[PDB]
RNA sequence: AUGGUGAA
RNA sequence: GUUCUUUGUAAAGUGCCUUCGAAGAGUCGAGUUGUUUGGGAAUGCAGCUCUAAGUGGGUGGUUCCAUCUAAAGCUAA
RNA sequence: GUUUGACCUCAAAUCAGGUAGGAGUACCCGCUGAACUUAAGCAUAUCAAUAAGCGGAGGAAAAGAAACCAACCGGGAUUGCCUUAGUAACGGCGAGUGAAGCGGCAAAAGCUCAAAUUUGAAAUCUGGUACCUUCGGUGCCCGAGUUGUAAUUUGGAGAGGG
């Protein structure tokens, strides 16, 4: 189908944008690590959270291992995400727009964090929204009869659970909680069992409230969420808690 | 057989210039009569208890637009082409070639009734614009005359 | 008697809405009853959905302009039709509600355990949840439960609501594989009728037997458990059933679905303290493992078929 | 003036009162329409209560099992020309229940007994 | 406004553009019905300074009549028969063909509530304009009953059957003249 | 009784039953209202308060 | 003559 | 007569000074066929053909001058 | 987008609100229109811009604020009466037909549109509905209405400002 010329620089000019803004946060953060610092913007790690009237409080970053869930979004309007983050979103499997995925929060991921920032949102969530994401929506790639494993069907059992985990001690659902929740072990391996969650998109239809509540959500998110573009841009932190109400 | 006059209508304003107008148009919504009324009530509000400057809309009456063109005040003039007496607007495309005011004719007249608050206007004006559309308005009088004015230099002649 | 195609013709509604109107009076055809449609074309929930259809014309033609200014101003000036008047038609005495509650809850206890589609909306959802823990509220309050039931369906229950026996299946906390058959407009229809009908029963039952409808929430403990433990109450026996575990302080473990399980204790008395509350006077521990660890001599090691055995 | 006269009028009517500002009009609405379903409403068909189970549960009397054989029968069988909704199995532990995979459907098959019938 | 423009574009009527909507609108006509309603006037300048304003209560009949008593007041008989709670307020000449001629007769509803209130036009809900048509009080009714003023006019100016039993009838005083 | 009771219902609203309406006569069922007819264009009335119908006498 | 009523 | 309320940078009027300042078309008129009159300068009207002007146009008076402004409408006694 | 959405037009309904018919008819306003009869037979003059018929109104109707009359040291909407007057004028100058301006009086009243932009804000109205002091007022909603509804102006000028 015909591509009017109106797309092809639009879509131009804003990845070319994002080339261009991680390009500098790509310099910076090596000129961080490396710690070559005579001419920097910023000399810490910043995580802003957005809540509310409509606060600001931005923070620092201590070393303390906290607990993200990450939402793909679809963001923003033109823009071919480059290589660099390609490969973020990949490594992350958020590569479907409404999945989610729990990751823990290092100094070695706070600095790629700032990479996918636009693509994505981020947050702490609740141990409750924690449980109830889980024992609601779950995937779990196991196999099937003999042949087709890829039905990553359904959190049905306990002994599933005992199947492919199992020896960690691992040995029902709740436990699974338990391993996120709190920082275990073995987080990486159910976090590799749990692969995607596919949460619902809020306005799911055409018609004729769903173009109306469309149209009053979209500008909903360009206040709850700004893209800072900036070499020290913070990392923008919503409530997990209220959007996961949005989206089960 | 149509009299060149009628038939100057018809040679309208293509896609994408169309579009644009429109992009500029829809920017120059005048204020509805629910937007209008909750706003002086916001004004009794403030006012009554404890400045602004004149705000650019479109310009939408035939009597007012055949008034602002000859004022000479209006910039660009929409036409629209179906109108149920065609006599009420066929005088009016000379009228801006004769004092030189850039028009264009435009496709649909409810189109023309979507920007304005009302059902259908026939014609359309932008008599005056904020600063940061001013340059944006003179490109796209010079789009409009360069695809609507020179190419239908013979719009004047030929049945 | 009258025909099925004759009567949305009568009517002159959408036959969705002949059908969403036809589960609200609770008319089935034995064929249609032709007096009981007549009965029907005078009656204010009808004056709705001409209007709800009359809105959808008005609207459109708003967003289809390209005035979202007046579009957005259609919304906040619209009413929603209440429910009040189909249920004292059709509830006449309170004690007649509490024998047709038992196909409420046991609708509106599955919908707490589902996830938010495109089908169905969370706000039914996260109302169905406050609901249910809404109902559980008061349950587990004045302690009225009589007997319970687990099975491989969920898990039923049953309780004297003022001497009734209602049963109520809970179903299983896990995700659900959502059927292609199935169809959530009649269903939801269901929950609709059923949720303001929920509403009333659960000010009658606070605002003339016990308490304040409906109490405030504590969001910290919902934070954690979203469960029973939150949302706290305030107002301004006979059976042993009630009597259990009076004083009996137990520690319940990350084995058993807490909230299927603190339910009966809370609704018996004794005390629920959990492993899941984080992230000695207890003497009770409910685990279900082949190795058990810590053993401790305070606390009393039981399979929790047991505690349903208590119950029946 | 025209503006300017039309707000003097509107002046008017709340210096009399007739026209409330919009934004204690919000305060007429927080007041009202969460007060919804807060109020006492009381102060013929028998419509078939559904057939109370106790004792055929996940840890039944273990003859409860179906036959090997009625298993595909069950199966093989199709829906309504049919006596039980399931088959039941055993389960020693709590832990070891499954997901219930039709329960969304025995709502739906029994919603249309509310109303259908 | 445009009404000086549209003034004297109704002026030249055999002209190139003007001649093309005729040719158009006699068939279209043709088409419709006798008598039938107009949406809107198609010559508005003509319909203004012959009074009518574009609001709720003012119609405009389009009427058809045969060519060869005048045709004007014939065209508003037409539409008052038809269109009885009506007043006829005037008429006008929009279109012609060597068989038909077509006017454009503007109406009043007197019990319509937006005229009831309003001077300017109220005074036409008074019964004494009970079809003005039907007593040639409309424009060309006063045109083919002579009423005008001069020298002219002098056998026809107050009635010309008032006039004539003025005339032919003896008048004789108590103490005669 | 009945009458009564309808008018009752009826209480005071925009067009009520024509079998409750005063009988009169048709031509005054018809004709302008006291209301209607005084009604008067912006103009007069402005007319009116700057140069209204004097009172005079003429001697002294 | 105008207008009407009747009629192998 | 007796009061209750009068508001808003509201609504006019008057004189001077300054800058502008649009008024009705298938109509007026023209020829003809009929009707109208006691109407001589077809008066008035209708039918049919063609159909204008803006320091304009209509009507009258011995070369000008006087007089009104059609083709829209309301109104008591 | 092979959806969908604006309008315009044509519909619809035992919906909501209305309204028109018919009777009366002396007067009034329109339309239509004879014959006996008069001058010599009858085409005009003459019965007659009658009677009958048709349509339409009201307490009156119609007419009416000049595209008027005049020829003067000008009058000044219309209607009626007195007079002009049996005059001018017409009429096989014959049956005869038959005004008008002026003057005296009765009664007196004038105004509204269309016309060039509210454009710093359709300032307007209908209807529904809720109340109120109900031949109506107000709030709210809806529709009409920019193919122009209000204010301002009608030649006596008028408007913009100072």
């Amino acid at each position: 189908k015909f591509v009017r010329a109106e797309s092809i620089v639009a879509k131009t000019l804003a990845t070319s944008r994002e080339k261009e803004r991680i390009k500098r946060v790509s310099i910076l953060e090596d000129k961080k690590a490396k710690n070559e610092t005579q001419h920097i913007a910023s000399g810490k790690d910043f995580i802003l959270k957005i809540t509310e009237g409509l606060i600001r409080e931005k923070t620092t970053y201590d070393g303390k291992p906290a607990l993200l869930f990450i939402v793909r979004v679809r963001g923003p309007l033109a823009v071919n995400i480059p290589n660099k983050a390609f490969k973020i979103l990949s490594l992350l499997r958020l590569v479907e727009t409404n999945t989610g995925v729990f990751v823990k929060l290092t100094k070695n991921v706070y600095p790629l964090l700032k990479v996918i920032a636009p693509y994505v949102v981020i947050g702490k969530p609740s141990l409750s929204s924690i449980r109830s994401l889980i024992q609601k929506r779950g995937r779990i790639i196991y196999k099937g009869e003999n042949e087709a494993e890829p039905h990553e069907i359904v959190l049905n059992d306990n002994n599933i659970v005992e199947e492919q985990l199992g020896d960690h001690g691992i040995i029902c659902v709740e436990d699974i909680i338990h391993e996120i929740a709190t920082m275990g072990e073995s987080f990486s391996v159910c976090n590799f069992f749990l692969q995607p969650f596919k949460l619902n998109r809020e306005v799911s239809g055409f018609g004729s409230l769903n173009r109306l509540r469309k149209i009053k959500q979209r500008e909903a998110e360009s206040r709850t969420r700004q893209f800072s573009n900036a070499a020290t841009a913070p990392v923008i932190e919503v409530d997990i808690d209220s959007l996961l109400a949005k989206l089960n | 057989k149509v009299p060149p006059t009628i038939a100057q209508f018809q040679y309208t304003l293509d896609r994408n210039t169309a579009a644009e107008t429109f992009k500029l148009f829809n920017k120059y919504r005048p204020e509805t009569a629910a937007e209008k009324k909750e706003r002086l009530t916001k004004e009794a509000a403030a006012v009554a208890e404890g400045a602004s400057p004149k705000p650019y809309a479109v310009k939408y009456g035939l009597n007012h637009v055949v008034a602002l063109i000859e004022n000479k005040k209006a910039k660009l003039v929409l036409i629209a082409n179906d109108v149920d007496p065609i006599e009420l607007v066929v005088f009016l495309p000379a009228l801006c070639k004769k004092m030189g005011v850039p028009y264009a004719i435009v496709k649909g007249k409810a189109r023309l009734g979507t920007l304005v608050n009302q059902k259908t206007s026939a014609v359309a004006a932008l008599t005056e614009v904020r600063a940061e559309d001013e340059a944006a308005l003179a490109k796209l009088v010079s789009t409009i005359d360069a695809n609507f004015a020179d190419k239908y230099d013979e719009v004047k002649k030929h049945w | 008697f009258i025909t099925r195609s004759q009567a949305v013709r009568k009517l002159q509604v959408s036959l969705a809405d002949f059908r969403r109107l036809c589960i609200f009076k609770g008319i089935y055809p034995r064929f249609y009853y032709a007096k009981d449609i007549q009965y029907l074309m005078h009656e204010p929930v009808l004056a709705k959905f001409r209007e709800h259809k009359t809105f959808a014309r008005k609207l459109t033609r708003a967003l289809g302009r390209g005035e979202v200014s007046s579009a957005k101003r259609l919304e906040e000036n619209r009413d929603s039709y209440t429910l009040d008047h189909i249920i004292k038609e059709r509830y006449p005495s309170f004690p007649d509600a509490i024998r047709d509650i038992d196909d409420a809850l046991n609708m509106l206890f599955l919908f707490s355990n589902l996830p938010s589609t495109n089908q169905v909306s969370s706000k039914i959802i996260n109302d169905a949840q406050k609901i249910c823990n809404q109902w559980l509220a008061y349950v587990a309050k004045e302690r009225l439960v009589r007997k319970v039931f687990v099975s491989i369906k969920g898990v039923y229950y049953q309780a004297n609501i003022k001497g009734e026996e209602v049963r109520w299946l809970v179903p299983f906390k896990f995700p659900e594989n959502i059927p292609s058959d199935v169809d959530f407009r009649i269903m939801l229809t269901f929950l609709e009728f059923y949720s303001t009908l929920l509403h009333f029963v659960l000010y009658k039952l606070y605002t003339d037997s016990g308490l304040i409808y409906p109490p405030k929430l504590d969001l910290k403990k919902d934070k954690i458990i979203s469960g029973l433990s939150s949302y706290i109450l305030e107002s301004r026996y006979d059976s042993p059933v009630a009597s259990l575990f009076s004083a009996f302080v137990f520690y319940v473990s990350r084995e058993v679905p807490i909230d299927i399980l603190e339910f009966l204790i809370l609704s018996c008395g004794g005390n629920v303290i959990s492993e899941a509350a984080m992230d000695s006077k207890v003497t009770h521990q409910i685990v279900d493992r082949p190795v058990l660890k810590n053993k401790v001599a305070g606390r009393t090691y039981i399979q929790p078929q047991w505690i349903f055995d208590c119950i029946n | 003036k025209n503006e300017a006269k039309r707000v003097m009028k509107i002046v008017r009517a709340i210096r009399e009162g007739r026209i409330i500002p919009p934004k204690k009009l919000k305060e007429m609405k927080e007041k009202e329409k969460i007060e919804n379903y807060q109020y006492d409403l009381w102060g013929l068909r028998a419509p078939k209560l559904p057939p109370p189970t106790n004792e055929e549960s996940y840890n039944p009397p273990e003859e409860y099992l179906l036959s090997p054989e009625e298993k595909e029968a069950w199966e093989n069988t199709e829906y309504s020309e049919r006596e039980r909704n399931f088959i039941p199995q055993k389960y020693s532990a709590l832990r070891k229940v499954p997901g219930y995979g039709e329960s969304i459907r025995e709502r739906f098959e029994r919603s249309l007994d509310l109303y259908l019938a | 406004g445009a009404y000086k423009y549209l003034e004297e574009l109704q002026r030249k009527k055999q002209s190139d553009v003007l001649r093309f909507l005729q040719r158009v609108r006699v068939w279209e006509y043709r088409q419709k019905n006798v008598i039938h309603r107009a949406a809107r006037p198609t010559r508005p300048d003509k319909a203004r300074r012959l009074g009518y304003k574009a609001k709720q209560g003012f119609v405009i009949y389009r009427v058809r009549v045969r060519r060869g008593r005048s045709l004007r007041a014939t065209a508003e008989e037409r539409v008052g028969r038809r269109a009885a709670n009506l007043r006829v307020l005037n008429s006008y000449w929009v279109n012609q063909d060597s068989t038909y001629k077509y006017f454009e007769v503007i109406l009043v509803d007197p019990q319509h509530k937006a005229i009831r209130r309003d001077a300017r036009y109220n005074w036409i809900c008074d019964p004494v304009h009970k079809h003005r048509e039907a007593r040639g009080l409309t424009a060309t009714g006063k045109k083919s009953r002579g009423i005008n003023k001069g020298h002219k006019f002098n056998n026809t100016k107050a009635g010309r059957r008032k006039t004539w039993k003025r005339q032919n009838t003896l008048s004789l005083w108590r103490y005669r003249k | 009784q009945q009458r009564e009771a309808v008018r009752q219902l009826y209480k005071g609203k925009k067009y009520q039953p024509k079998d409750l309406r005063a009988k009169k006569t048709r031509a005054l069922r018809r004709a302008l209202t006291k209301f209607e007819a005084s009604q008067v264009t912006e103009k007069q009335r402005k007319k009116q308060i700057a140069f209204p119908q004097r009172k005079y006498a003429i001697k002294a």
